[PDB]
């Protein structure tokens, strides 16, 4: 019915599964696991079980299962059924992922597709004392709370703040000192994990679920520190994790145009189903459901990142792997 | 030393720590000038959650190093 298939619900591993057809759909990163040598002790090896899964993905015609992977983590059935944050899931699994592509013929995978390069400017307002961090990031953490759309949350990432009273600055030779502190983009990856701010702690975790658009194109260079009038940073929409519930539990399901060519599907554990623009993206804003995590792809990379992939790019010792073991 | 910690506002706060201080160190820190518990803490620096039992020299988080503050929606 749509050409893709979903993933079988363990239990509460609604998380994985979004996250995996996020991943699955990366289809750079897909390529690269294939390409990871697990010539590695059976369903003891995270690779393994990720080469298992997006293979699975690729060639079955049923709902694929997730057994082995959640075994590769260390997990006894009974964590199967407790219920995670996709974006926990993604900071550790990618973490593994990358480590474990160190020394082979994908290493430096992961933050080339993923990993950008933050600037943060500190200024003292009453002495002569400036300074300068640069931090690697793989995802970024967009406040939601007053701001109507993802333009005004960059808009406000990068406006400046004093650091006063007790934040002030430790200056040095200058002990603390007020002072203003702006953050700039250096760089932004290929594929851009936002994670929407959706939370706000009556001593308890309450989840926000204020509307917040979103754009199915989005243009970033006004939060770079230099533009480069080669390759604007132009961004494309490819991925909306949906969560839908509170804080304690709820339910996650992740809608994708895969080809990035504005056809769209939803995945909800095992049903795949086609869908319209309007459904992955207004219908997500929030204002219970709403977008957690958004994917975009920047516009330049799209044609190499989600490059087609088929049989010739699995390599046949895994396919005689993956097939002998019954 | 004084790292930063962006917090669930997006507003920077100042963090006195130690290179020793473990991960719970720095998540008790930020209970006692936010007020979050700490079993509700992630803390994410350059694409990596710090994790109870690391130390912040495990990290090579120094001055002036920002942790992204978060919680979690479970599903």
């Amino acid at each position: 019915h749509t050409g893709y298939v979903g993933l079988k619900n363990q239990g509460a591993t609604c998380y994985m599964n979004s996250l995996l057809q996020t991943l699955f759909f990366t289809n750079q990163l897909r390529k690269a696991v294939y390409m990871m040598p697990t010539e590695d002790d059976s369903s003891k090896s995270v690779p393994l079980a990720l080469q298992r899964v997006f293979y699975e993905l690729q060639h079955s015609d049923k709902p694929v299962g997730t057994k082995k992977l959640t075994k590769s983590f260390g997990w006894e059935t009974l964590d199967s059924f407790m219920q995670h944050d996709v974006q926990e899931l993604c900071r550790v699994l990618l973490d593994n992922v990358e480590n474990k592509m160190k020394g082979t013929c994908v290493e430096g995978t992961i933050p080339k597709l993923f990993r950008g390069k933050m600037v943060s400017y500190i200024q003292c307002k009453e002495v002569d004392y400036r300074s300068d961090r640069r931090e690697d990031y793989y995802d970024i953490q967009l406040s939601i709370k007053g701001k109507k759309n993802i333009f005004e949350s960059f808009v406000d990432y990068v406006a400046v703040e004093q650091l006063d009273g007790d934040n002030k600055y430790d200056a040095g030779e200058h002990g603390l000192q007020e002072a203003e502190k702006g953050v700039k983009f250096l760089t932004l990856p290929p594929v851009l994990h936002l994670q929407l701010m959706r939370f706000m702690y009556t001593d308890q975790n309450i989840k926000i679920n204020d509307r917040f658009e979103f754009p199915e194109q989005l243009p970033l260079d006004e939060f770079l520190q230099k533009t480069d009038p080669k390759d604007p940073a132009n961004y494309i929409l490819h991925a909306v994790l949906v969560h839908s519930g509170d804080n304690h539990g709820g339910h996650y399901v992740v809608y994708l145009n895969p080809k990035g060519d504005g056809k769209w599907c939803k995945f909800d554990d095992d049903v795949v189903s086609r869908c319209t623009k309007e459904e992955a993206i207004e219908h997500n804003y929030g204002g219970c459901t709403n977008a957690y995590m958004l994917v975009y792809i920047r516009e330049s990379k799209l044609s190499e990142v989600l490059q087609a992939v088929t049989d010739h790019d699995i390599p046949q010792q895994l396919v005689e792997r993956l097939q002998e073991e019954k | 030393m004084q790292i930063f910690v962006k917090t669930l506002t997006g507003k920077t706060i100042t963090l006195e720590v130690e290179p020793s201080d473990t991960i719970e160190n720095v998540k008790a820190k930020i209970q006692d000038k936010e007020g979050i518990p700490p079993d509700q803490q992630r803390l994410i620096f350059a694409g990596k959650q710090l994790e109870d039992g690391r130390t912040l020299s495990d990290y090579n988080i120094q001055k002036e190093s920002t942790l992204h503050l978060v919680l979690r929606l479970r599903g």
